[PDB]
Order: C-alpha cells, then sequence, then structure tokens
C-alpha cells in the first residue's frame, strides 16, 4: 500500500501529482492552527532550571507542572524559557508519523518510529463552526456524496471540521480497541484537541482513537478495526438528532 | 435525510 511522509504534504504541485495517480490523499487545504468560521477567536510555579541541570538532562516544565498537570500549554514567558518542554502545541512537536492507505478505511495515519505511552501525535486542526455552521455543513456534505466525516466536538456548540482545512490528524481512524485518544489543551486561553498515545505503540503500527461517534446519518457505517471487542458500527447501535450529534 | 455521518466525540480513555 501506498504511505507518504508529513512533509509531502507541503508540496501543492506534488501532491497534486501524487494524488491523481493514487499516491497520496486527495487534496485539502493545509493548517497549522484552527481557523473560526466566524470572528470569535498565565505562568506556571517550576523553578527553573539551570544551564548545569539542562545539560545533565533534566527536563523543563515536566510531569510536577502546574501548568501541564491542568493541560494548560506555557507561554514564552515561562520561567524556564526556550527549555519549557509544556509548549508541544505551539511548537508543533509532532509524532513521527506517515499517512498510509488502509484496505478499506480510506488513508490512516501509523507511527513511524516506536511511540511511548503519552505521546502528543498531533492536533486535530479544522475550521471551528458554530451550530448553524454545522449544520449548513451536515446539508452539504449530505448532498456531495462524501464518505469520510471530519467533525470533532470542541465544546457546547463548536465543532471542528476538517473536511476542507486541516492537518495529517485528519487521517486518524476509528478502532474499538484505540491505541490514541484526544486531549482537550488550552493554548493561549483557546481550546484546542490533541491525539496522544495510550500505550506503547511500535514502529509501523496504525494510530487509531475510539471516535465515541454521534451518528445522525439513516445508515451506520460497518467498522473494520477488527478488534475482539469491535462494535460493528462507528456510532454503536443508536441513531442520534443532527442537534444532540452537534453539542446540544 | 442524510444516509451518512456523525460527530466524533472527544474522551479520555478508561477501560
Ligand atoms: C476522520 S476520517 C479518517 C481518514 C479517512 N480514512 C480518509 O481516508 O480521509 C473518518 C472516516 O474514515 C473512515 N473510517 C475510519 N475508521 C474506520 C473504521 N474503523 N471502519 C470503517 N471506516 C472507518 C470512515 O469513512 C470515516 O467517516
Ligand atoms: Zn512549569
Ligand atoms: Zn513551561
Ligand atoms: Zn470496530
Amino acid at each position: 500500500g501506498p504511505s507518504c511522509v508529513m512533509d509531502d504534504f507541503r508540496d501543492p504541485q506534488r501532491w497534486k501529482e501524487c494524488a491523481k495517480q493514487g499516491k497520496m490523499p486527495c487534496y485539502f487545504d493545509l493548517i497549522e492552527e484552527n481557523v473560526y468560521l466566524t470572528e470569535r477567536k498565565m505562568q506556571c510555579e517550576c523553578t527553573p532550571l539551570s544551564k548545569d541541570e539542562r545539560a545533565q538532562g533534566e527536563i523543563a516544565c515536566g510531569e510536577d507542572c502546574l501548568n501541564r498537570l491542568l493541560m494548560i500549554e506555557c507561554s514564552s514567558r515561562c520561567p524556564n524559557g526556550d527549555y519549557c518542554s509544556n509548549r508541544r502545541f505551539q511548537r508543533k512537536q509532532h509524532a513521527d508519523v506517515e499517512v498510509i492507505l488502509t484496505e478499506k478505511k480510506g488513508w490512516g495515519l501509523r507511527a513511524a518510529k516506536d511511540l511511548p505511552s503519552n505521546t502528543f501525535v498531533l492536533e486535530y486542526c479544522g475550521e471551528v463552526l458554530d451550530h448553524k455552521e454545522f449544520k449548513a455543513r451536515v446539508k452539504e456534505y449530505a448532498r456531495n456524496k462524501n464518505i469520510h466525516y471530519y467533525f470533532m466536538a470542541l465544546k457546547n456548540d463548536e465543532i471542528i471540521d476538517a473536511t476542507q482545512k486541516g492537518n495529517c490528524s485528519r487521517f486518524m481512524n476509528h478502532s474499538c480497541e484505540p491505541n490514541c485518544e484526544t486531549q482537550k489543551w488550552t493554548v493561549n486561553g483557546q481550546l484546542r484537541v490533541g491525539f496522544f498515545t495510550t500505550k506503547l505503540v511500535p514502529s509501523g503500527s496504525e494510530l487509531m482513537f475510539d471516535y465515541q461517534f454521534q451518528r445522525y446519518g439513516k445508515e451506520a457505517q460497518k467498522c473494520f478495526c477488527g478488534s475482539a471487542n469491535c462494535r460493528g458500527y462507528l456510532g454503536g447501535e443508536n441513531r442520534v438528532s443532527i442537534r444532540a450529534a452537534g453539542g446540544k | 435525510a442524510p444516509s451518512t455521518g456523525g460527530v466524533m466525540k472527544p474522551h479520555r480513555y478508561r477501560p
């Protein structure tokens, strides 16, 4: 099966040529941070590491950082400055991953190196929609007969839509026995969703999260995860309303 | 009458 590295999406014309030949996924607008469809877009207490502590391998803003424990990233004003290891989303400190074509789920994400447990993979970026916007896109994606869905609940009536604009996190497939999870992090007082490994993911293994999918559509998508505890369908047994799936 | 579609919901892994 074909595979491509994350740096292949930074070349629109090469990517478009690869996509006509089925060597890369279809074109999408690559973004580095969420874009709000409508205009509606804190020091920790870590004692600064000395230069010698940094040389010794000591970590800055590690497991005991008050910002990290609350899933808040540090800013440029962190007491540990440049050494701060709690700015992964801002610095784009992504896991080494590849976009691969799967047998029946479309494109997916795989580990290019062994990924330890609790490793930041990528941020789930996209166009942040309100409920009015979410409903207009529900109608359009149903009209176009789209196979793949890219709506992620963020907060209350707000949804991150990675259908047209996003990054390689939009390729992560569902598994009923997942090896990743979402985590909601605050960066500059703004909520963001990232994917994190839930276990030691060996190199070459596909990265997947439990979508916990709220299906509004009439027909359930069969789940091809292949787990022993497979639920059979993305979205389980019951169908929910467009208002409930949208977070209301 | 969407025949297909839904929303992914964030949640922490627990089981
Ligand atoms: C967020 S997209 C993931 C990337 C997508 N596979 C692609 O090729 O762009 C989610 C879509 O992938 C497919 N998918 C993901 N996980 C699946 C699974 N376990 N079984 C079947 N289809 C799956 C479904 O069409 C779903 O709507
Ligand atoms: Zn800190
Ligand atoms: Zn810090
Ligand atoms: Zn399954």
